[PDB]
């Protein structure tokens, strides 16, 4: 596999996007790690399926309301940055608050 | 077009180490054990249980392609060509038989008795 | 006797007229010369030439010849004379030769200052590539974490400057004052690189800029956050003449002070470093590529821009609003963006480093630039260049060498050139250090097996320890031995001015690393930076941003597809 | 618990094998550590199951073709090396191409 | 512009194309490169080049380039890749750079080794030819004057042994013991050139070589005097291995122990230099050129016998009598020289030197040897062997540079290789010391104008010192600045091996002269000697001494006249 | 055949630095006494007393052969061609006029006083 660090760290952020989703399918409301976690998680996904940096910036904030998270979560996310491999390289993706 | 890591290999076969002399030897395994000899192993300081010309072997490695060895079954009979070492041609180890020197000699084939 | 290149190919590896492909790319690299009589080659395993009194010997270390190591046959690709097959030697974490191995006394001609004996220990050339390690001249010390990525894509080597993820640091590689100074050259006591620090060019006075050549800085770093004035470039020059040592400007991109013009003429023709050559990082807006023309120069260029892909407008909109903190509701810091987001100099950029004008590149990490990402963006742009503007004239007509060896002096040997280490480190060379990358032909550019330092392994390809090989999963590489107690500071480099070396740095700061002093930095220019000459006229448009070089309009369309990325990495 | 190192480590690829099959799911043709990852965790769990070190070569050699991944994928893979723990102790899982 | 070639001669020297004759020979040398860019050529002068802000800089000697002393344009004569016109740069007493010189910042081209400053002071290379001094293997120390008669002929280097004018220093070149060594070494404080002293090598036990090695000396010396056996040989040779330093033999011509051929097997292929290669000197008569066609041996050779003169014939019966005090009365010693002045080998022995089979030319001073005529001897035999033999299949259609660059690797650097100093001397390349030679091509090989010796001039041709200049007769040569006061010693070298540079020779014998351990004396063999790689095979007449090489007799007619001697010298 | 240490040089003349611009100006001597300006002096930072368009020599010297001087006798004027220095183009010293670098400005020549 040889497996760089950045490509190391990137599956401790998937392992709690499948915790964010379980939790999410019993219907409660996402905290900072979860919330940040299924939105970034999305980025990754979107540049593997080959979608453009336009695309996943507005399917990110897409993801989730106000109602899907607790009270205060969206007051302390004004920005979410993440880079995932397109398919002509790695690419920045900044989501000016997406609740 | 040519896979990933590929080589499109160019149409010719490689040559050898050419103007060297080649002494061909029948080598058999007289022990009840395989033997296998490497490309750069030094043929008279072998076991004494393999039976041929020892006295033609002075200072000879084998004639084939460097690293690889060939297999020598018991009781099997097989001809390897033989070439002389490059440079000084000083050898040392192996069995503690001659440690050195060469031998040559233009004309006659003398020295070193064993 | 004779026998087939395919097999020779599945045990001894290439030789003359072989073409290797670098991995997915369109590009393939034919090695130039075999220096090595045929039927002797030099290989280690169980019953091959490498034993007692057949490629080894009885004679003592002493005898200056006998090597600490052996690559066993190897594919080169160095830019001063690459593309080649041969035995390559270390010795005293030196490279001692390069040709053949093995033992003179049996085998006829082995090179003198290339011996096999009881003091080596083999590497397996075969089916891999050799080159020197890299190098990267822009990085800002926001995290120490950073050289582990950097060293995980073949770079091993870093230049810059800063504190820790501190604003100052963030958006400037400058490390202030002999007391951070200090402490910085003192906390590169625990990396695993060669690392050169950067003091703040910013000054009126002789004095601040002494104090810093003094503590141990490589050069000066002059910033449109801390002033880019024509003083403060002249102050940074002056004193970099007398102390022999290079400056890095990241020019005002308000053309505050004066326009690019104003800037050249501050320099007053005296040899500098400019980072973001294209003008994404910064620089007087919008001709900065304008500085590229004049031979002084030394241009360098971040990886974020590089190769020229279609979604690459969109992305950096928002990543200049982080870096130079700037706000996206004031008009002034909006509307400064607009400009420095042209899409026109990207592309001229792409091709500048196919004609050989843009002598370098550097990364401006986590400030616009990604570490570990230098090698790969390298032969990113190789793949568009080529697949686009096609063989050039000075190409040869069946192989892409001249391109690659074009390519590789940008990361190996100008980087060195222009921060005075080329004696050092640069280029696969004899006399020089071991400081060198191994990767398989498949993995070219992207992932490396090992990592030299020294003459010892400093980073490598790690399976499960506590497997029976090395090669079981999970494959992560970790620090090896060359990283490991008080051999990381035997094989690293704090590079340091003569001034500061002559003082004691060594000994004042108490630096239990090598210290080598930076020299020959102001006497070179363009024409001494290897395969990158060029200096050609420039035109450019400030209206539409059009770049014209030589009465010829410099862009090209971008890229969806680049090679390597998704097929080998995760993330 | 008392993970062991060997026993950490070998978390880390399990969670790329979810990604593996999740990306497999929605149809896509996996890349050099997706391939390797659900190549090594049929071996993990067939030495969970108790299946014999035959078996688990041959059956990884039958979970993916050269439709199933991306273009390359198998010229760089002649061999897929791995540990897992059997019913008589760890031992090794040679795949000689399994593409 | 443009303007001929005829006025640029005059001025500037020759350049590619151009052929210049050596004396009254035969022999014309071509120019194969020219590394500059005509335009800037840098020349010192009233009112040129050479000036404040042209030529010379504002920055300072420790920017690591700022030579010490340039040479202005000059035709290099090296074994390498010589015949090519270059600037030289001189810096701390080696070699700094070869190519083009003057000042980057406002010349295009400079080489970056090579920047002319303040710290420069040039000399006229054009209308000259610049080399490597020679070095002299066999060197009986019975008059320390015989130095001054050798660098009087551009020989800077000294190889043997000896104490004064006693018989058993008359015959051998053998300094030994430690007392005796110690007193040479201290003694050669006060000579002009590098030193490398020879113990005796005849000893049955390891402990007295031993003794030697560590007490300061650069190799041993087997004669037959004191008894060339198979065990004094055998011996010598296992602790030359140990200590990595080279042998010299002077085998025993009475055939007393055994044969040729005997003696070869107590070499047992271990690398072993050969005096007097040609019989005259000594060694196993008849068949001693024998030895030549073996790699292990290094070749080298006397200079009476070369060039093969008609008169040659006479003087030798003569001349054996002293040397090794044998007596024109007793049979057994007149009986024993009839073989010894065989005239078929010395014949043989001037081909060879053309075929590239005798690697190397010595001496043998004071005892069969002249120390003074040694370049001039080497140039007469080229002369002979052209006129003669003609033109090489490898030589080039239009000019005879390589039977010169033949001709000069056998006094230049194939000595230096044999005693293992070719990393301090030997060639005129980049790191090495600057020990080089100035000669007009009208006095080539005779009469040198300078001698450069550690970057300081220490012989050189002066006329009266009361004069107006240097030119006004009478123009004896005398020792300059280079060989005086305490700079005569830092510019020399004592060669020592490396167990005795361990032990600190040069403070316990206390030696202010610069002091250098000898390597790579051992793993060498005949391929690594420059233009003389060739191990053909032979077959010599024991009844007659006729030659055969090759199934070929290796004879020539002697020569009545030969080139530059009644027309230079007086005496 | 040539004499001893003669050079037998080839029937071609040599080609002194081409693609580098040329600047013809008119130079005369006003002052009493003679002047003589070698190969590689800045022409611009040279005597008062010569008459000529001292802006035209922008980091110029002699287009000449290196080291060859022209002469200039009181009175007399005579046409002389210029080329621009090699390298980096930053002079230093003559007269404390300039010290500096030329710059090869973007398409007029300005820039510092005079
Ligand atoms: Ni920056
Ligand atoms: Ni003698
Ligand atoms: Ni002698």
């Amino acid at each position: 596999m040889q497996l760089t660090p950045r490509e190391v760290e990137k599956l401790m952020i998937y392992t709690l996007s499948d915790v964010a989703f379980k939790r999410k399918a019993r219907g409660l409301k996402l905290n900072y790690p979860e919330a940040v976690s299924i939105i970034t998680v999305t980025a990754m996904e979107g540049a593997r399926d080959g979608k453009s940096v336009e695309d996943v910036m507005k399917e990110a904030s897409k993801v989730l309301t106000k109602d899907d998270v607790m009270d205060g979560v969206a007051d302390l996310i004004p920005n979410v940055q993440v880079e995932a491999i397109f398919t002509d390289g790695s690419r920045l993706v900044t989501v000016h608050d997406p609740i | 077009n040519t896979p990933l890591g590929g080589c499109i290999l160019a149409d010719t076969p490689i040559t050898f180490n050419e103007n060297k002399p080649v002494t061909k030897v029948k080598v058999r395994n007289t022990g009840d054990r395989p033997i296998q000899v490497g490309s750069h192993f030094h043929f008279f300081e072998v076991n004494r249980a393999l039976e041929f010309d020892r006295a033609a072997a002075y200072g000879k490695r084998l004639n084939i392609s460097s690293t690889t060895a060939i297999r020598f079954e018991p009781g099997d009979e097989t001809e390897v060509p033989l070439i002389p070492f490059g440079g000084k041609q000083t050898l040392y180890g192996f069995n503690n038989l001659v440690d050195g020197w060469t031998g040559e000699g233009v004309v006659p084939n003398s020295e070193r008795p064993d | 006797p004779q026998i087939s290149r395919q097999e020779y190919a599945g045990l001894f590896g290439p030789t003359t007229g072989d073409k290797i492909r670098l991995g997915d790319t369109n590009l393939f690299i034919e090695i130039e010369k075999d220096l090595r009589g045929y039927g002797e080659e030099s290989v280690y395993g169980g019953g091959k030439s490498l034993r007692d009194g057949m490629g080894a010997n009885n004679h003592l270390t002493r005898d200056n010849g006998v090597l600490d190591l052996v690559i066993t046959n190897v594919t080169i690709v160095d830019a001063r004379l690459g593309v080649i097959k041969a035995d390559v030697g270390i010795r005293d974490g030196k490279i001692a030769g390069i040709g053949k191995s093995g033992n003179p006394g049996v085998m006829d001609g082995v090179t003198p200052g290339l011996v096999v004996g009881v003091s080596t220990d083999a590497i397996s050339g075969e089916h891999l590539i050799l080159t020197a390690a890299g190098i990267d001249t822009h990085i800002h010390l926001i995290s120490p974490q950073q050289a582990y990525h950097a060293l995980s894509n073949g770079v091993a080597t870093f230049f810059g400057g800063g504190i820790g993820p501190t604003d100052g640091t963030n958006g400037t590689t400058v490390t202030p004052g002999p007391w951070n100074i200090r402490q910085m050259l003192r906390s590169v006591e625990g990396l695993p690189v060669n690392v050169g620090i950067l003091g703040k060019g910013n000054s009126y006075g002789r004095g601040p800029l002494l104090e810093q050549a003094i503590a141990g800085v490589v050069g000066y770093k002059v910033h449109e956050d801390w002033g880019a004035t024509a003083n403060a470039l002249r102050h940074s020059l002056r004193m970099a003449d007398e102390m022999d040592i290079q400056v890095s400007v990241h020019t005002d991109s308000l053309n505050e002070c004066g326009y690019v013009e104003d800037t050249i003429d501050a320099f007053e023709g005296r040899t500098i470093h400019t980072f973001h050559t294209e003008g994404a990082g910064g620089g007087h807006a919008p001709d900065i590529i304008r500085v590229a023309s004049q031979p002084n120069v030394l241009p360098s260029s971040t990886n974020p821009t590089l190769p020229y892909g279609v979604n690459s407008q969109a992305e950096l909109f928002d990543m200049i609003m982080v870096c130079h903190n700037l706000n996206p509701n004031v008009p002034a810091d909006v509307s400064f963006a607009e400009s420095r987001v042209r899409p026109e100099t990207i592309a001229a950029e792409n091709v500048l480093h196919d004609m050989g004008v843009i002598s370098m590149f550097s990364s401006d990490s986590q400030a616009m630039g990604r570490v570990g990402e230098n090698w790969l963006r390298v032969m990113q742009t190789a793949n568009a260049m080529k697949a686009s503007r096609g063989k050039l004239p000075e190409d040869a007509p069946g192989n892409d060498n001249f391109r690659v060896l074009r390519y590789v002096a940008k990361i190996t040997i100008n980087p060195a050139i222009a921060q005075g280490v080329s004696h050092v480190i640069g280029s696969v060379e004899v006399g020089k250090m071991a400081d060198l990358v191994l990767w398989d032909p498949r993995f070219f550019g992207a992932k490396p097996k090992m990592v030299i330092k020294g003459g010892m392994i400093n980073w490598a390809a790690m399976g499960d320890p506590n497997a029976s090989l090395p090669t079981p999963q999970p494959v992560f590489y970790r620090p090896m031995f060359g990283a490991m107690g008080k051999t990381m500071q035997d094989t690293c480099v704090t590079f340091v001015s003569q001034a500061a070396l002559d003082d004691g740095v060594k000994e004042k700061a108490g630096l239990d690393r090598q210290v080598i002093a930076v020299k020959n930095c102001r006497t070179i220019s363009k024409h001494d930076l290897v395969r990158n000459d060029q200096t050609p006229n420039i035109e450019v448009d400030p209206e539409t941003f059009a770049v014209k070089v030589d009465g010829v309009h410099a862009t090209c369309e971008p890229i969806d597809t680049a090679a390597m990325n998704q097929r080998y990495f995760f993330g």
